[PDB]
RNA sequence: AGCCGGUAGCGGGCGUGGAUCCCUGGAUGUCCGAAUGGGGGAACCCGGCCGGCGGGAACGCCGGUCACCGCGCGCGCGGGGGGAACCUGGGGAACUGAAACAUCUCAGUACCCAGAGGAGAGGAAAGAGAAAUCGACUCCCUGAGUAGCGGCGAGCGAAAGGGGACCAGCCUAAACCGUCCGGCUUGUCCGGGCGGGGUCGUGGGGCCCUCGGACCGAAUCCCCAGCCUAGCCGAAGCUGUUGGGAAGCAGCGCCAGAGAGGGUGAAAGCCCCGUAGGCGAAAGGUGGGGGGAUAGGUGAGGGUACCCGAGUACCCCGUGGUUCGUGGAGCCAUGGGGGAAUCUGGGCGGACCACCGCCUAAGGCUAAGUACUCCGGGUGACCGAUAGCGCACCAGUAC
RNA sequence: GAAUGCCGGCAUGAGUAACGAUAAAGAGGGUGAGAAUCCCUCUCGCCGUAAGCCCAAGGGUUCCUACGCAAUGGUCGUCAGCGUAGGGUUAGGCGGGACCUAAGGUGAAGCCGAAAGGCGUAGCCGAAGGGCAGCCGGUUAAUAUUCCGGCCCUUCCCGCAG
RNA sequence: AAUCCGCCUCCCAACAAGCUCUGCGUGGUGGGGAAGCCCGGGUGACAACCCCCCGAAGCCAGGGAGCCAAGAAAAGCCUCUAAGCACAACCUGCGGGAACCCGUACCGCAAACCGACACAGGUGGGCGGGUGCAAGAGCACUCAGGCGCGCGGGAGAA
């Protein structure tokens, strides 16, 4: 029905796996259909750009590539620790993403 | 519901179109379906003029294709309204 | 040849069948079947024509429903059936039976 | 157009009477040609405009629908 | 919490004032198609009537309406066409087997046709068949390759009974009573509609005397539980190291009603999606379960001898069905001829007769247990791109 | 490991036969990375009851223009009926329909047939037959009895007059 | 039903006419208009546009004769009357308005159709110029127009 995304735009992810593992960053983007995010300043590669208008001059630019969201956790915003989500239904009775380690919101 | 909107479509912008409005000749691609007498009256209304005379011919799609796949665009009609001497459709005049 | 209008008596398909040789019942060493093939036998249809209601109306029957038509002649009396067509009548009739 | 320009438009067009509701639909059918017309000479940037009246007209109808049909 | 399908790009937009998306309902839905105003080489053409638009009478467009058949007093209702298998009914081969072939077989199969429906058929004994018995029908096991059938060749092949699944029984016709309508050969008439009555095999019912004077309850209807059509919550891991990458190795932990499985840069219970265990419907659908209502249901002697399904039973001729191929050939069915009776009537128990029994024909309906798999899901000592569907891919396509 | 097996791939024959009418070519100039093969000119040859022109079938964009040459073209290719794109088909009078009937088809009535279905006076359908009003010229890259010009004409509606 | 058509009789007309329809000529007017020469276009040009001959298988046409094998229908159209209606309606003349849908490109004896091919095959109708040869749609050459057939270059055996 829609894909599961546990990370959001933008809130501040711990990158747990691959060559950055260890990074923090917001998550500049969410790309559900490829399971995917982008974190900002990780993950960076060297695309070519042909000599253009707009790259005149040509050679390289850096690009975020995207991360496979499992490989993402979020940091509570409460404790700055890196966290599963739980959900708690509060009063209206929205229900949101709180940390599991406290009990904090994640928005 | 049916409007005169309905009815034309678009005007005909080439050469041989252009040439027309001197003598007062528009060109309108217009619904395929669409007769002499009701784009006679749909032109009237849109453009507040008077039609006297109207030609419509057919425009069948042309076959086009994209790698492996063959296909053909839309057909298309396409109608020449000749309006009263000395009227003029001012959005066409354009050009 | 086709359907009796009041039994629905129809048209079946029946065997043939060519014997041979003398009954055992005769003292013979019995019968012998030299062929079957199918053939049909028909209801013995024929026209019965009355009137009724001033009306001709007109029956295609087996024999044996022939007195059934003039029966449902009789049950007619108790009814409304002048004016009517000749179709009509006969359907009248016939949802009598 | 916006989610809340879409409600608006609704709750407007629902306040009208079909006749006022046809003379509307014939002025976005006439601004829809306009748009075309437009278009089709590489004179309109604003190509949502496109999508969004010929919506408009459908919420129209449709409300003019709902009117007529008891 | 993203989004404007596959689908990126140009060019523009939308979304926590809740978008995209998912489910339900609704609206719109050109033309063709049963196709139904009429025509026609399907997807085009041409009309009638009413209303509307345009300057509108000609012309054109928009809305509505107009086929035929059946049933019921022009109007109502219904039909028509499709559906992968399954089902019934009406028709119905041949190769082949018989080591040739005709009867026989293949086979009442293949196939054509009609019809249904989520099933269909059958079904409440004129049964079975030997028991002083059983008790509708259907379906499975068995009985049994028995009994039998059979150029007594090749081959074909029951049923009762037993064990199971499911379980349910009803409505009429007639006698007689009442009512409306119609007929001409005037009523104690005949006939047709409708209502009442009645429904059975210890025979039952009708009518006439006598006596007696609440319970059951649907297969119809109503409500509801439950189910389907979207979903949702869901425990526990960090560090070091090799490495492009850890989930590998190492250290120290932890969860478990969850160590099914799939992902994540390699090999992860604890990262992700899940899993166990739970939760969830405003709307539509279902509802065989629960509840309620309604229709409907129910006596005993005695007398009378009115009724108890007709071109029927019955007999003969021609055939089919059955295991039964003419056989000692009954039974069930019926194309032809003849042709009854109403319980002191009738059919049956394998020619026939007697005796002794069984059963009540010629009107109708009836859940469930059964078949199937287009569709959804689960699961494989199933395939893994020459396999597996013809098709993993834009295939019933190219050709 | 064999089934003139099946499917696929790749060899051999072989740089071989062939390159599809023996109407026939030559040169100069241009273009281009490239030219016997494309454009232009001159010369030569062939058809001319056709090998020219116009209609109908069938075909379905193949037409015209621009940009292209991987493949398609029996060679080459700068060219093309090829690739990409853009344009292009204009009718009261031509053809067909809102007219008629032909064979035949279909078919109220009606007849027949196990089902499916088969017939069938009327009627309806059915044409390259009947009926019916447009000629000459100009114009486009590409349409023209269609646009334009000139001169003519048909039917329908309404009205006026007789 | 009919005043029409058919049939009978009479009168006038008759290889006439008249009336009517068509072909052709003319006809207000509108158009075109060569070679050659300059770069499809300009010019030639105020182009000229006249006379004679030949002459159809085409037209007048529904013409004529002969023959035997004896040669569509229906509508349009004219006429007759019926229900009707006769302020209607129809005819004639004039005037104003109205006039829909589909086709139309291009190939079309062929490299675009049928032949798996840009295939020496097949494909209905019309036009098909000039000269000479008795004639002709034959034959030769040739106009308009269109082509040299989508491998070439050499060599000069069998
Ligand atoms: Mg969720
Ligand atoms: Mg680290
Ligand atoms: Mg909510
Ligand atoms: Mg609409
Ligand atoms: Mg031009
Ligand atoms: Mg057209
Ligand atoms: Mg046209
Ligand atoms: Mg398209
Ligand atoms: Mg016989
Ligand atoms: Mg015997
Ligand atoms: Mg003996
Ligand atoms: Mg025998
Ligand atoms: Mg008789
Ligand atoms: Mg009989
Ligand atoms: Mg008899
Ligand atoms: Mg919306
Ligand atoms: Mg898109
Ligand atoms: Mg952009
Ligand atoms: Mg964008
Ligand atoms: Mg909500
Ligand atoms: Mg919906
Ligand atoms: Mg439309
Ligand atoms: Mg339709
Ligand atoms: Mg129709
Ligand atoms: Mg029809
Ligand atoms: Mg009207
Ligand atoms: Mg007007
Ligand atoms: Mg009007
Ligand atoms: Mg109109
Ligand atoms: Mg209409
Ligand atoms: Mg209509
Ligand atoms: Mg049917
Ligand atoms: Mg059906
Ligand atoms: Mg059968
Ligand atoms: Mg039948
Ligand atoms: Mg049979
Ligand atoms: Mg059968
Ligand atoms: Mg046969
Ligand atoms: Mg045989
Ligand atoms: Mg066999
Ligand atoms: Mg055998
Ligand atoms: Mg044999
Ligand atoms: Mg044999
Ligand atoms: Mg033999
Ligand atoms: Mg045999
Ligand atoms: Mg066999
Ligand atoms: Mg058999
Ligand atoms: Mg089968
Ligand atoms: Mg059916
Ligand atoms: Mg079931
Ligand atoms: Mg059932
Ligand atoms: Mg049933
Ligand atoms: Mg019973
Ligand atoms: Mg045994
Ligand atoms: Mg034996
Ligand atoms: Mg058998
Ligand atoms: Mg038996
Ligand atoms: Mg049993
Ligand atoms: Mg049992
Ligand atoms: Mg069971
Ligand atoms: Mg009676
Ligand atoms: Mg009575
Ligand atoms: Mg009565
Ligand atoms: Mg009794
Ligand atoms: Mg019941
Ligand atoms: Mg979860
Ligand atoms: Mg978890
Ligand atoms: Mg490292
Ligand atoms: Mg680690
Ligand atoms: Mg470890
Ligand atoms: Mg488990
Ligand atoms: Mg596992
Ligand atoms: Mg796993
Ligand atoms: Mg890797
Ligand atoms: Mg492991
Ligand atoms: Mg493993
Ligand atoms: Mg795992
Ligand atoms: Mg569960
Ligand atoms: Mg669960
Ligand atoms: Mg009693
Ligand atoms: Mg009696
Ligand atoms: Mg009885
Ligand atoms: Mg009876
Ligand atoms: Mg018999
Ligand atoms: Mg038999
Ligand atoms: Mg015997
Ligand atoms: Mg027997
Ligand atoms: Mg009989
Ligand atoms: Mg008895
Ligand atoms: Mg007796
Ligand atoms: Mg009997
Ligand atoms: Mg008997
Ligand atoms: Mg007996
Ligand atoms: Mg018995
Ligand atoms: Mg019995
Ligand atoms: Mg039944
Ligand atoms: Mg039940
Ligand atoms: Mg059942
Ligand atoms: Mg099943
Ligand atoms: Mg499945
Ligand atoms: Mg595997
Ligand atoms: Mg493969
Ligand atoms: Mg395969
Ligand atoms: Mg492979
Ligand atoms: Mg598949
Ligand atoms: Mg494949
Ligand atoms: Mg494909
Ligand atoms: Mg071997
Ligand atoms: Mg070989
Ligand atoms: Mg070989
Ligand atoms: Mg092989
Ligand atoms: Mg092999
Ligand atoms: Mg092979
Ligand atoms: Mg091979
Ligand atoms: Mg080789
Ligand atoms: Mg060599
Ligand atoms: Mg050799
Ligand atoms: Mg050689
Ligand atoms: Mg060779
Ligand atoms: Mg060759
Ligand atoms: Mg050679
Ligand atoms: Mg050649
Ligand atoms: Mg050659
Ligand atoms: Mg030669
Ligand atoms: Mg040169
Ligand atoms: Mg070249
Ligand atoms: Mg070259
Ligand atoms: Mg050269
Ligand atoms: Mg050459
Ligand atoms: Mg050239
Ligand atoms: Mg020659
Ligand atoms: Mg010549
Ligand atoms: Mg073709
Ligand atoms: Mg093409
Ligand atoms: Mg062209
Ligand atoms: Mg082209
Ligand atoms: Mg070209
Ligand atoms: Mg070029
Ligand atoms: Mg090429
Ligand atoms: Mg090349
Ligand atoms: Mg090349
Ligand atoms: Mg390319
Ligand atoms: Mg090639
Ligand atoms: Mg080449
Ligand atoms: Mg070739
Ligand atoms: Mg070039
Ligand atoms: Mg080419
Ligand atoms: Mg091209
Ligand atoms: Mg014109
Ligand atoms: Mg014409
Ligand atoms: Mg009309
Ligand atoms: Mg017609
Ligand atoms: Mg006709
Ligand atoms: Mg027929
Ligand atoms: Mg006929
Ligand atoms: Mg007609
Ligand atoms: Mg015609
Ligand atoms: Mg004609
Ligand atoms: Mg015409
Ligand atoms: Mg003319
Ligand atoms: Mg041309
Ligand atoms: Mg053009
Ligand atoms: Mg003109
Ligand atoms: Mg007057
Ligand atoms: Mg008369
Ligand atoms: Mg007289
Ligand atoms: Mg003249
Ligand atoms: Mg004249
Ligand atoms: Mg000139
Ligand atoms: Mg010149
Ligand atoms: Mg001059
Ligand atoms: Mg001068
Ligand atoms: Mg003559
Ligand atoms: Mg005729
Ligand atoms: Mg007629
Ligand atoms: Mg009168
Ligand atoms: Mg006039
Ligand atoms: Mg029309
Ligand atoms: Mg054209
Ligand atoms: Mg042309
Ligand atoms: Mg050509
Ligand atoms: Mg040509
Ligand atoms: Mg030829
Ligand atoms: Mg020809
Ligand atoms: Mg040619
Ligand atoms: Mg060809
Ligand atoms: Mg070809
Ligand atoms: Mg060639
Ligand atoms: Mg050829
Ligand atoms: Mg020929
Ligand atoms: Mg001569
Ligand atoms: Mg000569
Ligand atoms: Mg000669
Ligand atoms: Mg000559
Ligand atoms: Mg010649
Ligand atoms: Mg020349
Ligand atoms: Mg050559
Ligand atoms: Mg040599
Ligand atoms: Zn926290």
């Amino acid at each position: 029905m829609r894909v599961k995304m546990h990370v959001k735009k933008g809130d501040t992810v711990l990158v747990a796996s691959g060559k950055y593992k260890g990074r923090v960053g917001k998550v500049k983007e969410v790309l559900p259909k490829k399971y995917a995010v982008i974190v900002e300043g990780v993950n960076i590669v060297k695309k070519a750009v042909r000599v253009s208008p707009k790259y005149p001059q040509g050679g390289f630019i850096e690009k975020e590539a995207p991360l496979h969201a499992s490989k993402v956790r979020p940091i509570c915003p409460a404790c700055g620790k890196p966290t599963r989500v739980r959900k708690k239904f509060l009063e209206n009775g929205k229900k949101i993403r709180v940390c599991a380690k406290c009990g904090g919101a994640l928005d | 519901m049916k409007t005169a909107y309905d009815v034309i479509l678009a005007p005909v912008l080439s050469e041989k179109a252009y040439a027309g409005f001197a003598e007062g000749k528009y060109t309108f691609w217009v619904h395929p379906k669409a007769t002499k007498t009701e784009i006679k009256n749909a032109v009237e209304t849109a453009f507040k003029v008077k039609v006297v005379k109207v030609n419509t011919l057919h425009v069948r799609g042309k076959k086009k294709r994209l790698g492996r796949y063959l296909g053909k665009r839309p057909d298309r009609k396409k109608a020449i309204v000749q309006v009263a001497p000395g009227q003029k459709i001012e959005a066409l005049e354009g050009l | 040849s086709k359907v009796c209008e009041i039994s629905g008596k129809r048209p079946i398909v029946a065997n043939s069948i060519q014997r041979r040789g003398k009954a055992k019942r005769e003292g013979g060493v019995g019968k012998k079947t030299t062929g079957i093939s199918k053939r049909r036998q028909y209801p013995n249809l024929q026209k019965v024509r009355v009137r009724v209601a001033g009306q001709e109306i007109t029956f295609r029957v087996a024999a044996s429903h022939i007195p059934k038509v003039y029966e449902l002649v009789e049950r007619a009396k108790g009814l409304k059936l002048e004016g009517l067509s000749p179709k009509e009548i006969k359907k009248e009739l016939l949802k009598l039976l | 157009m916006k989610l809340s320009e879409v409600r608006k438009q609704l709750e407007e067009a629902r306040k009208l009477s079909p006749v006022e509701l046809e003379k509307l639909v014939r002025e976005k059918k006439r601004e829809l040609m306009e748009l075309r017309f437009q278009a089709s000479i590489g004179q309109l940037s604003q190509n949502h405009k496109i999508r969004d009246l010929k919506r408009q007209i459908a919420r129209l109808l449709t409300v003019l629908n709902e009117k007529r049909r008891q």
